[PDB]
C-alpha cells in the first residue's frame, strides 16, 4: 500500500 | 556466460552506490580514522546521548529514532530492488511480498557495515553508539541490538566489500520461499542468475577465502533468525510497552509477516 507507492513511483 | 555475469555485478555495484549514501567503504573509513572529516560524537551514556541528541524515556527515543532511519532504509532498498534486473517485471503483489520479507534481512545486513565489536555508526556516520550503552537499556528495549552485533561481528569477519555486498542483498530480495508469492519461478530464475554472478564475484574478489561463497549462503540463512527475534520483541513491546507507536510503514512491513 505504501510499499505499492514506493514500489511504483519514478 | 562469464562476460554478461560480470556486467550483471557491476549493474548491481552502481546500482548499488546510487541507492545508497554511506557504504561500508565510506563507513570503515570512519570507524577506522582513515578519514579527514570530524571524528564522529561517542553516545556511551545518558547525558552524553543529551549532547549528540542536539547534533519520554531513553530506551524509547532510541527506538523511536530507529525507526526513521529504519523506513529511509526502507525507501533505500525498494530503490535499489528496482534496479534489479527483471523485479520491476513480476507480479507488483509478488514484488510486495519480496520486499516485505526481505527488507529487514537487508537492512541488518547493510547496518553490520556500520558496525565494529563496540558499537555503531548512526546519523549517517555522525555519531557512534557503543554496544554497551545500547545493552544497558531497560527490559525489553536492551535485548534489540545485541543479535545484531553478534551477527555483524561475525559477517564482517568475512571481509566483503561494497560490490560483493551488492550481489548479495540482490540475492536475499529474489528468494522464491518467502510465503504467499504468486508466482515462484520467475523470481527463481533471477535468483540462480544472481547467485552464479554472486559465485563469480566471490572467488574473483577473493580467490583465497575458503568456501566464501558456501560462508554467505549460511549467512542469508542466519538473517531470518534475527528478523524472527526482533519481530517477537516489537510483539512484546505492542503488548506491554503502550504509549508510542510503530510508523505506519512499518506497521504495514510487519502486519501479517509470517
Ligand atoms: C525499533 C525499530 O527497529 C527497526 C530496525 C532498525 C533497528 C536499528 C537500526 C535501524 C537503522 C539503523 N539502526 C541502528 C540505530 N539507529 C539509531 C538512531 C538513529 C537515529 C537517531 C537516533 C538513534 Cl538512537 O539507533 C540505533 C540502535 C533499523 C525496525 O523494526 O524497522
Amino acid at each position: 500500500h505504501k510499499l505499492v507507492q514506493l514500489l511504483t513511483t519514478t | 556466460e562469464s562476460a554478461d555475469l560480470r556486467a550483471l555485478a557491476k549493474h548491481l555495484y552502481d546500482s548499488y552506490i546510487k541507492s545508497f549514501p554511506l557504504t561500508k567503504a565510506k563507513a570503515r573509513a570512519i570507524l577506522t580514522g582513515k578519514t579527514t572529516d570530524k571524528s564522529p560524537f561517542v553516545i556511551y551514556d545518558m547525558n552524553s546521548l543529551m549532547m549528540g541528541e542536539d547534533k519520554k524515556e531513553v530506551a524509547i527515543r532510541i527506538f523511536q529514532g530507529c525507526q526513521f532511519r529504519s523506513v529511509e532504509a526502507v525507501q533505500e532498498i525498494t530503490e535499489y530492488a528496482k534496479s534489479i534486473p527483471g523485479f520491476v517485471n513480476l507480479d507488483l503483489n509478488d514484488q510486495v511480498t519480496l520486499l516485505k520479507y526481505g527488507v529487514h534481512e537487508i537492512i541488518y545486513t547493510m547496518l553490520a557495515s556500520l558496525m565494529n565489536k563496540d558499537g555503531v555508526l548512526i546519523s549517517e556516520g555522525q555519531g557512534f553508539m557503543t554496544r554497551e550503552f545500547l545493552k544497558s537499556l531497560r527490559k525489553p528495549f536492551g535485548d534489540f541490538m545485541e543479535p545484531k552485533f553478534e551477527f555483524a561481528v561475525k559477517f564482517n569477519a568475512l571481509e566483503l566489500d561494497d560490490s560483493d555486498l551488492a550481489i548479495f542483498i540482490a540475492v536475499i530480495i529474489l528468494s522464491g520461499d518467502r510465503p504467499g508469492l504468486l508466482n515462484v519461478k520467475p523470481i527463481e530464475d533471477i535468483q540462480d542468475n544472481l547467485l552464479q554472478a554472486l559465485e563469480l564475484q566471490l572467488k574473483l574478489n577473493h580467490p583465497e577465502s575458503s568456501q566464501l561463497f558456501a560462508k554467505l549462503l549460511q549467512k542469508m540463512t542466519d538473517l531470518r533468525q534475527i528478523v524472527t527475534e526482533h519481530v517477537q520483541l516489537l510483539q512484546v513491546i505492542k503488548k506491554t510497552e503502550t504509549d508510542m507507536s510503530l510508523h505506519p510503514l512499518l506497521q504495514e512491513i510487519y502486519k501479517d509477516l509470517y
